[PDB]
């Protein structure tokens, strides 16, 4: 029952991420708890956003193929396409991550078992964009 | 969820 719901939530969850972005067809993959850090370069430390909550990654009826969200536990999401310019690299159970903007970010995943196989994922899902 | 004391990010992304 508890997996029902679970169950549910999903289907809900990616209609949500639909009506925010109709390209997108299912969800290839979700986490439990992840949490996110930035890295600030002036100060050179992490920092914690307000940022907590589930990851899905996405796919897309059209460029990018792939996306990824953190939906957060307020109401601020994490929103990221998989395009080329995304360059990743895992730390057990962290997962580091820059971007077009060459912003740079890590995701603290609870479960380590989410956390390599997202970070598998998405080296898939690079290196086809 | 750890307090921001992450490992540092590739030396070449800064």
């Amino acid at each position: 029952l508890m997996e029902a719901l679970s169950r549910a939530g999903q289907e809900m969850s990616l209609a949500a991420l639909k009506q925010h972005d109709p390209y997108i067809t299912s969800i290839a993959d979700l986490t439990g708890q992840v949490a996110l850090y930035t890295f600030c370069p002036k100060a050179n430390q992490w920092e914690k956003t307000d940022i907590e909550g589930t990851l899905f990654v996405y796919r897309r009826s059209a460029s990018p193929y792939h996306g990824f969200t953190i939906v957060n536990r307020n109401m601020h999401n994490l929103v990221e396409p998989v395009n080329k310019d995304l360059e990743f690299q895992l730390h057990e159970p962290f997962l580091l991550y820059r971007n077009a903007s060459l912003s740079i970010y890590s995701i603290w995943f609870y479960d380590k078992n989410d956390c390599h196989r997202i970070a598998k994922l998405m080296a898939d899902v690079v290196e086809e964009e | 969820p750890s307090p921001s004391v992450l490992p540092k990010p590739p030396s070449h992304w800064v």
